[PDB]
């Protein structure tokens, strides 16, 4: 029994986002599930559960009233949309099955024994921007890709050619909601000039990839 | 209608990590366990003889989950929940940090990069300290620029592990492209463990 939920969402604010977590490997009307928050670099956080069977919903004290569930049944599907998003809500929501069965009959409470995948949405009011990719002179080599978003930027070098030095660091999101990250990769200091190292940072969400040259 | 776990706990390996979760009226409930590998969703705990790792133990005040012979696969946070059938809330706890402190020091290699030039072209400036190799993850970075400590710019990532198991960070520096000319030197003076590295760049 394995849950799958939706793809990586990101929304500006006020734009909705619906994360479906499917549920294949037994009976759909048997348990509950219900849908845990993990905010960015926090502890995790408790929504609500929905019964798929009789289509109930039992949400958390600070998500009621902008936080609907559904279900279909047909599809197997379950749901949890939040309409009109903030800036706040950018977070990795996660659903998971209450499986485990008691070991008591004083406690009769099914516990999470099946966890989806998360589907990580994130809301900014940042716009789409395209990475500028700038080369870093000279032994270590570089490239910096500065201000962009929304992540990820795939940075290789030579197309792939080269896997020994290179070391692409993580992106640190700047004041102004764009992201910035470099990548630099070691290369001898007696292969300078019988060698040409080429960034290869490719930004599909902006549409932006390009090829620019690391030179002294 | 609360349940508190610590912060960080740090455990050498194949010793015995003790995580503490404290609620009040909990003898009754049982407490399931949870442990979040970074990056992956949390995969619920599951309990001579059958040699056994992890022991879920509960006594009416504090829940303790007990890990014995700490491996280096369960450096995760931890967290706990229960149902609270009185408020109809089921409540997570705070997550504690298992840190598996196996691992020695490294000395974190600096590598510090000036504005590019066609960065200038554009009447910008941005220059670059990677520190690489570090750990444990104390990297305090501070800029100083002609003799003088500069703060107004100054970005640094949050420290994040790597494909080596050591920890790595970086830190940019905006700056203005008549500034950049004007001095005579800047330096990344990253501080780690009591040791600072520096390098140094200058407007050629």
């Amino acid at each position: 029994v394995q849950l799958v939920q939706s793809g990586a969402e990101v929304r500006k604010p006020g734009a909705s986002v619906k994360v479906s977590c499917k549920a294949s490997g037994y009976t759909f009307t048997d348990n509950y599930i219900h849908w845990v928050r993990q905010a960015p670099g926090q502890g995790l956080e408790w929504m609500g559960w929905i019964h798929p069977n009789s289509g109930a919903t039992k949400y958390a004290q600070k998500f009621e009233g902008w936080v609907t569930m559904t279900r279909d049944t047909s599809i197997s599907t379950v749901y949890m949309e939040l309409s009109r998003s903030r800036s706040d809500d950018t977070a990795v929501y996660y659903c998971a099955r209450a499986g485990l069965h008691p070991t008591t009959t004083e406690y009769y409470y099914y516990g999470m024994d099946v966890w989806g995948q998360g589907t990580a949405v994130t809301v900014s009011s940042a716009s789409f921007k395209g990475p500028s990719v700038f080369p870093l002179a000279p032994a270590a080599l570089g490239c910096l890709v500065k201000d962009y978003f929304p992540e990820p930027v795939t940075v290789s070098w030579n197309s792939g050619a080269l896997t020994s030095g290179v070391h692409t660091f993580p992106a640190v999101l700047q004041s102004s909601g764009l992201y910035s990250l470099s990548s630099v990769v070691t290369v001898p200091s007696s292969s300078l000039g019988t060698q040409t190292y080429i960034c290869n940072v490719n930004h599909k969400p902006s549409n932006t990839k390009v090829d620019k040259k690391v030179e002294p | 209608s609360a349940l508190t776990q610590p912060p960080s706990v740090s455990v050498a390996p194949g010793q015995t990590a003790t995580i503490t979760c404290g609620g009040n009226n909990i003898g009754r409930k049982r407490v399931d366990w949870f442990q979040q590998k970074p990056g992956q969703a949390p995969v619920l705990v599951v309990y001579s003889g059958i040699p056994e790792r992890f022991s879920d133990s509960n006594s009416g005040t504090t829940a303790t989950l007990t890990i014995s012979r700490v491996e280096a696969g369960d450096e995760a946070d931890y967290y706990c929940q229960v149902w609270d059938s009185d408020s109809d809330h089921v409540v997570f706890g705070g997550g504690t940090k298992l840190t598996v402190l196996g691992q020695p020091k490294a000395a974190p290699s600096v590598t510090l990069f000036p504005p590019s030039s066609e960065e200038l072209q554009a009447n910008k400036a941005t220059l670059v300290c990677l520190i690489s190799d570090f750990y444990p993850g104390a990297v305090t970075v501070a800029w100083k620029a002609d003799s003088s400590p500069v703060k107004a710019g100054v970005e640094t990532t949050t420290p994040s592990k790597q494909s080596n198991n050591k920890y790595a960070a970086s830190s940019y520096l905006s700056l203005t492209p008549e500034q950049w000319k004007s001095h005579r030197s800047y330096s990344c003076q990253v501080t780690h463990e009591g040791s600072t590295v520096e390098k140094t760049v200058a407007p050629t």
